[PDB]
């Protein structure tokens, strides 16, 4: 019946424009990679690029936008 | 350090016990102990909490006597020096799953799960970090991070990789009072129970501090009144000079 | 007025009245603060939860 | 005469508390010495009532302090008062010392009073360090390791001093049992130095904010300055109670609620807030022996000030240039604490080096040069030809 | 006991200052005046007057040291980002 309430608000704010200005930047990074460590000498790369920074940006905005509105609904 | 090696900042949730006049919600403590017994206690100990301290806080005396008797404790040896066992009593402490550190690491792929009696006070962030950890495991790790085999990603742990896997999921516990046992609901009640385990004087302390701050605040204002009265002669005293004759 | 030689003057019963009032003040001050605290947090306490789990 | 003047014991109370002549113009900054005396009584009394329940064995120590918190009646009041009472004791002392530096109280005829005070400060850092180690959490073990291993650099004699300090080959059980017995002792030595400190004040009495003589207008202590001191006693108790009962772990570190483990190092070993500026001075010196000398030299450069101030006026009240550089030195002392709580990384390495220089140049290069300039400006402004 | 080496302060009657002549002092009892009489005309007149004098000696130093902590903390966070990894390997060597 009731789903995880945090999962609902977490899912809602991913459909605002300071939500997708952070989703896309996180991804196209996730594209751009793929190739960026697929290729040759990868086990032999010196620095392989990742995406924790842009994930963190998305999950910082989303959390401190969802923090003051959750415990109103959790019993 | 980078932000990953530090960890993600925990947010500020609106806990019902935050405030100088607030108490713990004791129905959330009672529900929280049920989540501990049925989910956490398989691999975590609670060595610093005794059975008797639950009476009058989350459970009745008759309830706690029956929970303790379901465990066996070492008795003193018999008339011939052979060891005995006995059931639990109220003066006993809550037992843990493992007998030593080697058996704990063996059952968790080398890692050791910490005792939780003081985990709210022994971590930066407090209850906001414990809640955000349990509810923070993503679906996929972010593309690029290479986890070892046997580790799980969630960004609230420093480094990004933690030896614990997600253990909370919807409707695994059936609450006695009819609350929907969603993931967030159980996480909230767990953290509230654990904060009581660390600070069992929270409610008495906040009420004795109301008495002490009211008394000392009025003494401070009375002392300012009394001083300015006893100093009024010196503050308005006046001086006059008439140059004498330098005969002397 | 003549509060002086019953309230202010007689230091024998001043220090007496300081202490005699110190004991009475504590009893009523305690009861008043413990009633305000237990009422501000109504619905969280154990003695009320215990009644709801009947 | 009156009994309070004739009795052997009350005559000393009267001469120090009741009839003592005080300058009429002293302000509330002269009230800090009273508070430091109440602080020492708070710590000694709270500590003796906890020592009744404490065990110093390394296998029993952390759990004894948690036993004071849970099982002892009002034991959480004793510890939090005691732990936060040491943070307050150090804050009132820094303000007491900064006052004397501003109003010139170090100068003759009060050089002896300044020197007994520098001793009290050293013995007080030692006391607090020994007590934090007796908790035996994870900041307790690795803080004692870092400081005690510094003495292994003394030439030819160092590795004998560390093994005699430890009682073995590492921070272990003999180390924790000897640090508790010494930690009980040193407070009673501080009290004996506080009596010698007061004897040296009675000779010339106190100074005043104007820096001139106070023998032309004096007020007795009783019922002008006794009741002025109650004002600051109750403000001190109020703010302390607000930390003990409503925010009792904000002036600490969470790692010290983890029990001490030699096999797992913390990610950040950080002292309490009141030893951080001296911890940044140590880390700024690349060599180990020069670092431990420069850190202790930071406490004993205060003894050089009575000979480097070259002014004919006492105090800073009428001094424009010497006010600006007094407040440069204060905020440079706050940056050293911040840098002492950071990771060793660019640019916090060079910042702590330049700021360690400014700490030492104030006492040795700045004060002599501005004092001489100010003297000559007073002269040519009045005597002009 | 014997007398020790003397001071620059005495006691009541022989405090050790210069001889005074021609000064008169007047005073009134505190019981005959009203307390808490003007303490506005105090916090708004004198505190603001005392503040206005001694505030440029405290705030110009505070502004120099706080700016310094800023530009360092800003630069450090850049070094340990991914856009400042090339500079880190330059300055850390
Ligand atoms: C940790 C807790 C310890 C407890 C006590 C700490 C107190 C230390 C504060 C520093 C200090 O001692 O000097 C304060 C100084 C003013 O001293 P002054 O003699 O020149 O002015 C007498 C007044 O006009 C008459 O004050 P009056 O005697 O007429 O009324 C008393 C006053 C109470 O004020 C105090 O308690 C003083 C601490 O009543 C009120 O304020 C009514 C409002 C409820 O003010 C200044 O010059 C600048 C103050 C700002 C800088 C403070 C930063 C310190 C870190
Ligand atoms: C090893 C030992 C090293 C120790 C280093 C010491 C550093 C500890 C820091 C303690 C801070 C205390 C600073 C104030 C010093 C006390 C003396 C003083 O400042 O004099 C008060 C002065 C009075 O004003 P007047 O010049 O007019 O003289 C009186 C009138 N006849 O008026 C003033 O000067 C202004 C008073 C305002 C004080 C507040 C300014 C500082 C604010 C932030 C400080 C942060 C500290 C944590
Ligand atoms: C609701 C259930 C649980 C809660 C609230 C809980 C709580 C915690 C906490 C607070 C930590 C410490 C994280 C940190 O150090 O920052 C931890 C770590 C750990 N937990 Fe749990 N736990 C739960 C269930 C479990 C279960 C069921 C297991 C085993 C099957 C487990 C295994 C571990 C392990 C191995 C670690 C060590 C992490 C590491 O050091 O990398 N946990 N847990
Ligand atoms: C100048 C006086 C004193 C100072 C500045 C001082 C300082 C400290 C400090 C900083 C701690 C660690 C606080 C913490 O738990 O985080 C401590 C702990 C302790 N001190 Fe003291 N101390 C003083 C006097 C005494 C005396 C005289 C005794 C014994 C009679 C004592 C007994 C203890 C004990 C038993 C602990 C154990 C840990 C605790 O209970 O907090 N102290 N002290
Ligand atoms: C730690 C315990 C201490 C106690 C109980 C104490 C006590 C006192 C008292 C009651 C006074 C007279 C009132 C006053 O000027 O505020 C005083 C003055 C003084 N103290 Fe301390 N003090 C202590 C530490 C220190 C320290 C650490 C220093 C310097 C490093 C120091 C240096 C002075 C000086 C120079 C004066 C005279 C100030 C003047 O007359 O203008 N004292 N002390
Ligand atoms: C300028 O003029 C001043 C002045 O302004 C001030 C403020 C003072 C006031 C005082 C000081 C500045 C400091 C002096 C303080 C000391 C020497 C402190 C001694 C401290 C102690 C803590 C002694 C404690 C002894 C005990 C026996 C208590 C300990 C334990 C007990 C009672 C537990 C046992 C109980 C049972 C039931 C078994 C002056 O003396 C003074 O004159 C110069
Ligand atoms: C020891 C620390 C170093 C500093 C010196 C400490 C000084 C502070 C002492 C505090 C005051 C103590 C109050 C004393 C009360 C008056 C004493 C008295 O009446 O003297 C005696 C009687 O005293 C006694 O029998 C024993 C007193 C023991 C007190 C133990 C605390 C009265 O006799 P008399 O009238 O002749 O007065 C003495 C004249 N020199
Ligand atoms: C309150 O206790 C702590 O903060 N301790 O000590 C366990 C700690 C904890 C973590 C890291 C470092 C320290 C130590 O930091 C310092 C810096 C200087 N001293 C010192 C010590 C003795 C003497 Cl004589 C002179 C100077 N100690």
């Amino acid at each position: 019946e009731v789903t995880d309430q945090l999962e609902d608000l977490r899912e809602h704010f991913k459909n605002t424009e300071e939500g997708k200005a952070l989703v896309h930047h996180y991804e196209e990074c996730a594209e751009r990679v793929k190739i960026q460590q697929q290729q040759p000498g990868y086990a032999d790369l010196e620095h392989k690029e990742d995406c924790v920074e842009e994930f963190f940006h998305l999950q910082h905005y989303l959390d401190t936008a969802t923090a003051p509105r959750l415990f109103d609904k959790l019993k | 350090m980078t932000a990953a090696e530090h960890g993600l900042h925990a947010p500020a949730y609106a806990w019902s016990h935050n405030g100088p006049f607030e108490t713990f919600d004791h129905a959330s403590i009672r529900r929280g102990y049920q989540v501990y017994r049925e989910v956490c206690a398989a691999c975590h100990s609670l060595d610093r909490v005794a059975w008797r301290t639950l009476v009058g806080v989350s459970h009745t005396n008759e309830e706690v006597r029956n929970m303790a008797e379901e465990f066996e404790y070492d008795d003193e040896p018999d008339e011939q020096g052979n060891p005995k066992k006995r059931p639990g009593k109220l003066s006993d402490y809550i037992p843990g799953p493992y007998p030593n550190e080697q058996a704990a690491r063996a059952a968790n792929q080398g890692a050791l799960p910490p005792d939780l009696s003081l985990i709210v006070k022994a971590r930066h962030g407090g209850c906001d970090y414990i809640f955000s950890l349990l509810t923070g495991y993503p679906d996929e790790p972010p593309a690029g991070v290479a986890l070892p085999p046997g580790s799980n990603y969630n960004p609230y742990f420093p480094g990004g990789s933690i030896a614990m896997a997600r253990v909370l999921f919807d409707d695994m516990v059936e609450y006695e009072d009819g609350t929907p046992a969603t993931t967030s609901q159980m996480a909230k009640d767990v953290t509230t129970f654990l904060n009581w385990c660390a600070e069992p004087e929270h409610d008495e302390r906040k009420r004795l501090g109301l008495k002490t701050v009211i008394i000392l605040s009025s003494l401070y204002l009375l002392s300012i009144w009394v001083k300015k009265f006893k100093w009024a002669g010196i503050k308005t005293r006046k001086f006059v000079f008439n140059p004498p004759k330098p005969r002397k | 007025s003549s509060l002086y030689k019953t309230f202010f003057k007689r230091n024998a019963v001043f220090v007496g009245t300081i202490f005699a009032g110190a004991f009475v003040f504590q009893t009523v001050f305690d009861t008043a603060i413990t009633s305000w605290y237990e009422n501000h947090n109504k619905g969280k306490l154990w003695k009320d939860v215990k009644a709801r789990i009947a | 005469m009156a009994f309070r003047k004739s009795n052997v014991y009350l005559s000393l109370v009267n001469s120090y508390i009741i009839d003592s002549p005080q300058p009429s113009s002293i302000n509330y900054w002269w009230n800090m010495g009273s508070l430091l005396g109440l602080c020492l009584v708070i710590q000694i009394v709270t500590g003796i009532f906890m020592a009744m329940h404490y065990s110093s064995n390394i296998e029993l120590a952390f759990s004894s302090v948690e036993h004071i918190m849970r099982d002892v009646h009002n034991g959480y009041i004793l510890r939090y008062l005691h732990a936060n009472g040491a943070s307050f004791f150090f804050m009132v002392m820094f303000m007491h010392m900064a006052k004397g530096l501003y109003y010139g109280s170090y100068r003759s005829p009060r050089v002896t009073l300044w020197n007994v005070g520098v001793i009290i400060f050293i013995l007080t850092i030692a006391t607090a360090f020994l007590g934090y180690c007796c908790v035996y959490g994870q900041m307790s073990h690795w803080g004692a390791t870092v400081i005690t291993n510094l003495f292994s650099a003394i030439p030819f004699v160092g590795n004998d001093i560390v093994s005699w300090l430890w009682g073995g080959f590492s921070v272990s059980n003999p180390t924790i049992q000897r640090f508790f017995a010494l930690h009980y002792l040193v407070p009673f030595i501080i009290a004996a130095m506080v009596i010698m400190h007061l004897m040296a004040l009675h000779i010339h009495g106190s100074s005043n904010p104007l820096g001139i003589t106070g023998n032309l207008d004096r007020i007795p202590m009783h019922s002008y300055f006794i009741f002025k001191d109650l004002v600051t006693v109750f403000l001190f108790m109020l703010i302390l109670a607000l930390f003990v009962f409503y925010s009792p772990n904000t002036l600490g570190h969470p790692d010290n609620y983890i029990p001490g483990n030699p096999l797992v190092t913390p990610a950040s070993i950080v002292p309490e807030w009141y030893l951080l500026p001296f911890y940044a001075i140590l880390r700024s010196i690349p060599d180990k022996l020069l670092g431990v000398i420069t850190m202790f030299a930071a406490i004993l450069v205060l003894l050089v000030l009575p000979f480097t101030d070259r002014s004919v006026v006492r105090g800073n009240t009428f001094k424009v240039l010497s006010k600006f550089f007094f407040f440069i030195f204060v905020f440079n002392f706050v940056l050293l604490g911040q840098i002492g709580a950071c990771h060793v990384e660019v640019p916090y390495v060079l910042m702590g080096q330049i700021a360690t220089f400014i700490y030492f140049a104030y006492f040795l290069i700045i004060v002599p040069v501005i004092s001489t300039i100010e003297n000559v400006l007073f002269y040519i402004g009045r005597v002009n030809k | 006991g014997p007398p020790s080496g003397k001071t620059y302060m005495g006691w009541w009657g022989h405090m050790g200052g210069p001889k005074q002549k021609g000064i008169t002092s007047y005073a009134v009892s505190p019981y005959a005046q009203k307390p808490l009489q003007g303490i506005f005309h105090n916090a708004v007149f004198n505190s603001f007057r005392r503040f206005k004098s001694q505030f440029l000696y405290v705030l110009i130093p505070a502004g120099i040291y706080w700016y310094w902590w800023k530009n360092g903390n800003e630069y450090n966070e850049f070094l340990y980002s991914k856009a400042g990894r090339e500079e880190l390997e330059r300055v850390n060597v």
